């Protein structure tokens, strides 16, 4: 999409990844993980199923209207029937096409964008004390066990605390 | 130990979709959703509308009361269905566009038919034929009236009728039009007859053709239909020289949801919202593919056979 | 001190806006405008369209020129407006498609009628009607020339007029439906009457019907008008055996932006582009549900009755 | 919107910035300070307006048409007339539903794109001389009253004279 | 030295274009291509369709058989092209809904003729004239078949014709307005004449009108054309009192991809696949401003003549 | 467009840019150097071809259909017809107008969004080793040939080589 994220800066998915749409892994001082986030994941869901009940399910009762097929050869009359009913369905469908073709494109950049929030959140998050590696994964500069990482997926990460010992870490030959 | 690292990602899954967007004919997401309605059902749901199958029947027959259609007598619809084999089975006819009187009829979505007093005295009623069984005698239409001489004389009939009601009266009538001169004079008197149906708003004088047509069923001559509406307050009047087929009274007209259609699926007992000639189809999608006749809550049709939505992101298995 | 902070934002209301979006139904906005145009100005503006008020009047009675419709002699119009309650008091009639023949005048935006010349040697001209009173006196339509015998004859009549205009020209003619036999003969001779109108182009024959029709202002018979266009270069033609109610000359017909529309509001002095039956409406938004009848330089009808367009942005107060 | 700004990691618009629809709020030697942007403030405002001109005041003269109600029952004509004005109304309300629809997803995404705009554009002047906090401010590692933060809003400020000092304050124990 | 400078950028022409977005009327970009096809080719391409030039001929005139109209007997098109300055020259004519049959030939996309062996015993067959010319002779049109008495006797005929071919054959008749009382007696004895034509499902009846009309190539009298379809297992039947002028045969109805365009263009040796009447019109874009009136793969037609899809970025030349 | 860089952050484009759409100019130790970025050219260009395809060559066979223009003046059938057409003609002149001002918008946002996206991949291939500038150039913080810049276009550029390097100018009085 837009945001060079999914299918870009990402270079793939996860299909390991089933608790949700996105998600952390990492690799810390108690091991490897894995981890989904439901606030993004909810938000792009949220807004597809937006899309979904904008289209699905808006049907308008029709009754009694014109015939569009006959038997006997009539001209001016049928005619004018048929090509009314033509360029209907022709408008229609039309409006049909364009219809998926924008949504989709939509819905690609959309869930592009949720990928992106994810990251630069988080990036904010670590302030000084990590660096972007470039493929969608931070270096922590400090000993940061499961309950530290699971303070950054929670939104709780105090970074004044680990500060002194990540830029110690950033800055030295050695 | 010192550092660690955490990376950021989204899922995927291994057997994705195809979609189209703006920039792209067919690019890969994790999930899409069909918005064209291809299948149908595959016949015709009784529910939630009042269906009501033609079987040898037409519409207009059973309006006219063709003595095989007289099942029909009381009968109002939502959705009436005219099937392909049906026909006629009483004296061979034509109406002046059938069309609008059909659908002047599948409108109102009924056929009752009130029965009104007329009085036409100095001409025998009831007019029969061979070519028009109910049971085994010879009948006719059932809410039309043949009008024929009665002893030495066919008197100019003048009939009227005022509509007191609240609403729009349908009246149905037509002319004989004879095989032979000695057809006409030997059933009216007259050589050459008339007929003027009026209302204080229009009129519309038909006068017949005698000679022989093709064989309907046995029969060289014919009968032509026409109809009248008479608005509250109007008066109807019939005058007639000769060779008219008088009413048995009239329709009301409802402004109705009613409508008509052609299919040969058969009539179930499943449930939707919407009917075309195909059968029942499934209302849930936006779009449709099965056929651009339908009545009821229903779908849009479009020339393409499926168009997904795409419901998920773009879809990036590992690369080898 | 030693540091400074320095936060960037974005502005708020207290009262917001909700608005659709393809993802939400209903999002909080700053700001948003409506498209659709829902509330009439009540009602019609005399500006900036010349418009003219049907009163006790049809178009069709001053085109034909109905006694009480004599106001309307030397006028045109971009809208002509016609009421409801209005009427005819002339001699009773209908039209063979009425409608076309209201259109095509409608369309022209006028009514002056220029006269021609014609001659009808052996018939007496401007028949009178006790059902069609001007002042106080029996009159008929002054654009049409009711013809009967003079003395004891209805010579068949053959009278031509060239079209050698830059234009075509409209012509308007009728017949008359006698009551009963013994009118027919006492006012016209022959027993059976005839009317032939034609040109290079074109024909159309009418034969009358004789026999009472209901009381319409106390008259049981009737007078059917129909109708000639004439190309330049081309010749109009009439031949009448008997029953011809004649014309005075032509309507000319111009390529015209008129029209004519059915409303009951009062006209005013107020000022618009566009109109409806409801009344004059505000012509700056895109959309409109007052109604799907228009005239002028006029916004689209849709179903909807509101559709706010986002002016501003996502509008996010504190949180409590 | 797709961006995360407004609505996102700017938690809470201001009501009391009535100056403009963007601008800063800070905290300096010479007290506390609120101040609009105009620059991003009528990139935004022109757009919509861009919009408005394209949508209102473009309507089109329409003079005789046919009829579209009727007294009297006739059949085969006016079913014809009826189907054919309804059908334009349909798709043309059609037209108006999406319209708005996707005007306004446009509208919120392109003035959440205008904060993120004045915040990376703010971000890049400040250079090394300041820190993401992550709620849309920046802690600024120097002195900095109301003529350097002038500065800032101008487009004037010039990192290289406050570096040194900046540098010193972000990096040490203490 | 010891430092490096690397600086991002994009593209830039000095010679760009304006296009339309949401938010700007005219913005402008490094480029851009024109979906609105706004010239034509000029002429009419031969290719690829099969394109037929009507020059001195209507298609009616080709379907009845004008004799100077003769040339496109054996003919068949997918585009029949009629010229403004075409013409007739037999005998003066006119059809009721003359368009619906010229639409119902065009679309068949034929004009040959099976013929059949009529028999009318006790008439003379095979009527000549004076203003329509076949060679220097007297003649008339090659498929319609003027019936007049034989000998002291126009004899009422009743004649049939079995559809058992597997496909609707069309039917083309009429009948004779005469000038004056004598013409009619002098020509058919009787005194007024009928023509019924039938089938078991329809029928059809005219009578015709004597009295002179204004000269067309020195004819009062009139010729007034209808027709007729079969399905097959149906009969045709033809009765005639006077007046009738007979069929030769049928013209057998297609399913056809054919139609008729108005042109005044040449017709020349390019090649395209779409047509209108200021000629054929590259096909290549979407949209087009030439005509509404199109034949074939063929672009839409909207109202505005050019619509600019910008095809490349934002223009941005360095600021002086 | 929404991403602030074309027309943005990049003050002007480069007529002198003939190899492709997008790309670097530089300055370094073997002196002053332009060259253009393929993937991310073609990626833009690959797209616009998308659009073109998909609105251009779509055409559909019609044949035998009404009459539009008349001469003899008839009413109610005729009125019905031109109407009817009328009709068609101002439904599909609303769609290509919306079509291209859709598209337009959009090809802006596209090319806008591929210059943001070569951006911050090339930020992020330097990592510590360089600042951004705000006018879309980086100071690199250390000698760096035309190789070591072919690196970077390459995608190839290692930063850990340099690192220690960089960091001394980076930081310090002189
Ligand atoms: C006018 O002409 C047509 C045909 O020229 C006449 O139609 C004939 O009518 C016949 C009865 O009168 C009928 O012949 C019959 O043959 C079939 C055999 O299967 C049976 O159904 C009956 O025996 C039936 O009687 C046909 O319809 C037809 N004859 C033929 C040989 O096709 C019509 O009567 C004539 N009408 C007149 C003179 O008024
Ligand atoms: C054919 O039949 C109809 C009805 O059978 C006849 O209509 C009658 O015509 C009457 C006048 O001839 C008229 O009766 C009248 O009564 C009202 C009372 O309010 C007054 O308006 C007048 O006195 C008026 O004369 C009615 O219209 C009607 N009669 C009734 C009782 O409804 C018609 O004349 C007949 N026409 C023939 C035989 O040619
Ligand atoms: C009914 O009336 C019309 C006109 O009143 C008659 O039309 C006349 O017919 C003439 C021939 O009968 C014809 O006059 C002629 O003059 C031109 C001179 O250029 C030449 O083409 C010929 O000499 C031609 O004969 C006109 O068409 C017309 N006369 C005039 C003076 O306009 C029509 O015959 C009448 N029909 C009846 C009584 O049955
Ligand atoms: C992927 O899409 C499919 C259908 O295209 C989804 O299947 C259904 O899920 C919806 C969710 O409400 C249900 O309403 C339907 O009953 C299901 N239909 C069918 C045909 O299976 C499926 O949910 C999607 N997968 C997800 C979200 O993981
Ligand atoms: C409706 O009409 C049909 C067709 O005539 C009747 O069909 C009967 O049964 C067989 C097979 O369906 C037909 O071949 C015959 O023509 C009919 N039988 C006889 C003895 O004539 C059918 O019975 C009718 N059904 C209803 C409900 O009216
Ligand atoms: C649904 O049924 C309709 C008939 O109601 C089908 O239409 C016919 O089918 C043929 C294909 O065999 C087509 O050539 C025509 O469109 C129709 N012909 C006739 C004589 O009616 C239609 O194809 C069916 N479609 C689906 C999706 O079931
Ligand atoms: C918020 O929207 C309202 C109307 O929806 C705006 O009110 C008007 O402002 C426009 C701006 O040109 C004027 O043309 C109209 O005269 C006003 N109409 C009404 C009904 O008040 C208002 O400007 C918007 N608020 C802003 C921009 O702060
Ligand atoms: C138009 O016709 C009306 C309706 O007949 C005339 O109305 C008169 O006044 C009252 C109340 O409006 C009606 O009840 C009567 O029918 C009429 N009065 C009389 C004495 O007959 C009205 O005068 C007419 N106006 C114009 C301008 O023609
Ligand atoms: C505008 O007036 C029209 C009449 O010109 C109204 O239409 C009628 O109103 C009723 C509602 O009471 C509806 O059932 C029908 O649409 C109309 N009926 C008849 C008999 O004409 C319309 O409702 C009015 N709309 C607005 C917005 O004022
Ligand atoms: C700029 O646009 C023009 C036309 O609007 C392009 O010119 C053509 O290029 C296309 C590319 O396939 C060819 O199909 C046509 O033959 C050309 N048409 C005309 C009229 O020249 C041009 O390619 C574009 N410039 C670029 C991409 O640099
Ligand atoms: C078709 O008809 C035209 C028009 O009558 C014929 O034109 C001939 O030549 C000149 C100039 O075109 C005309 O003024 C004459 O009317 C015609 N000449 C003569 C001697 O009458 C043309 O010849 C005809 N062409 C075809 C192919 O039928
Ligand atoms: C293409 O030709 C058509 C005729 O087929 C032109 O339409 C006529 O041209 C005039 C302008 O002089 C317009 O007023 C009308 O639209 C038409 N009038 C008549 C009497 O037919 C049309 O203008 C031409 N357009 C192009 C793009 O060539
Ligand atoms: C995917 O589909 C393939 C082929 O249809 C099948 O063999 C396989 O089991 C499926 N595997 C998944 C969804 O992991
Ligand atoms: C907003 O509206 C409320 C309720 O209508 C009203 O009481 C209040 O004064 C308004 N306040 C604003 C716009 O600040
Ligand atoms: C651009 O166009 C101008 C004026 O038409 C012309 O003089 C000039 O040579 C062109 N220059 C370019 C494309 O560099």
């Amino acid at each position: 999409g837009i945001f060079g994220a999914i299918a870009g800066f990402i270079e793939n998915g996860w299909e390991g990844m089933v608790d949700g749409w996105y998600g952390f892994r990492y690799q810390n001082s108690e091991g490897t993980g894995q981890a989904a986030d439901l606030k993004s994941t909810q938000a792009a869901i949220d807004q597809i199923n937006g899309k979904l009940n904008r289209v699905i399910e808006r049907t308008n009762e029709k009754f009694h209207q014109i015939e569009k097929e006959f038997s006997e050869v009539e001209g001016r009359i049928q005619d004018l029937e048929k090509y009314v009913e033509d360029t209907k369905i022709d408008l229609w469908s039309y409006n049909a096409e364009l219809l998926v073709a924008l949504e989709n494109q939509h819905t690609i950049d959309l869930t592009d964008a949720e990928m992106n929030k994810l990251f630069e959140k988080t990036r904010r998050q670590l302030r000084e004390n990590a660096e972007d590696m470039g493929d969608g994964c931070f270096k922590i500069y400090h000993k940061c066990d499961n309950a530290c990482i699971e303070s950054i997926r929670t939104g709780t990460y105090d970074h004044y605390i680990y500060r002194d010992e990540a830029l110690n870490n950033r800055f030295q030959s050695g | 130990n010192n550092t660690a690292t955490l990376c950021l990602g989204h899922h995927a899954v291994a057997n994705g979709t195809l979609v189209k967007t703006m920039t792209d004919d067919q690019i890969e997401v994790t999930n899409a959703t069909e918005l064209v309605q291809s299948i149908s059902m595959g016949k015709i749901c009784n529910k939630s509308y009042r269906i009501l199958d033609g079987r040898n029947c037409t519409l207009i027959d059973a309006m006219l009361g063709d003595p095989h259609c007289d099942a029909f007598q009381y009968e109002s619809w939502d959705l009436f269905i005219e099937r392909s084999n049906a026909f006629s089975n009483c004296y061979p006819y034509d109406i002046p566009d059938y069309a609008s009187l059909r659908s002047i009829v599948a409108s109102s979505g009924t056929v009752e038919f009130t029965a009104e007093g007329f009085t036409w005295t100095g001409v025998t009623q009831n007019g029969r034929s061979g070519a028009c069984k109910r049971g085994s005698a010879d009948s006719f239409f059932s809410r039309l009236n043949w009008l024929t001489k009665s002893g030495s004389s066919y008197p100019t009939l003048n009939v009227t009728m005022p509509n007191n009601k609240n609403f729009d009266k349908l009246y149905i009538w037509g002319i004989h039009h004879p095989s032979s001169n000695q057809e006409q004079t030997k059933l009216y008197i007259q050589e050459s007859g008339r007929v003027t149906v009026s209302t204080k708003r229009s009129q519309q004088t038909i006068i017949p053709n005698i000679g022989s047509r093709p064989l309907v069923r046995g029969q060289s001559g014919r009968i032509s239909i026409y109809w009248t509406i008479v608005k509250p307050g109007d008066i109807l009047m019939i005058n007639s020289n000769g060779n008219l087929v008088a009413p048995r009274g009239y329709f009301k007209l409802n402004t109705g949801k009613s409508s008509v259609m052609r299919s040969d699926v058969p009539i179930d007992i499943c449930v939707s919202e919407c009917i075309t000639p195909n059968g029942s189809i499934s209302n849930d999608k936006p779009f449709q593919n099965v056929n651009k006749v339908t009545y009821g809550k229903c779908p849009k049709y479009i020339r393409q056979n499926t168009l997904k939505l795409a419901t998920g992101m773009r879809n990036v298995p590992e690369k080898q």
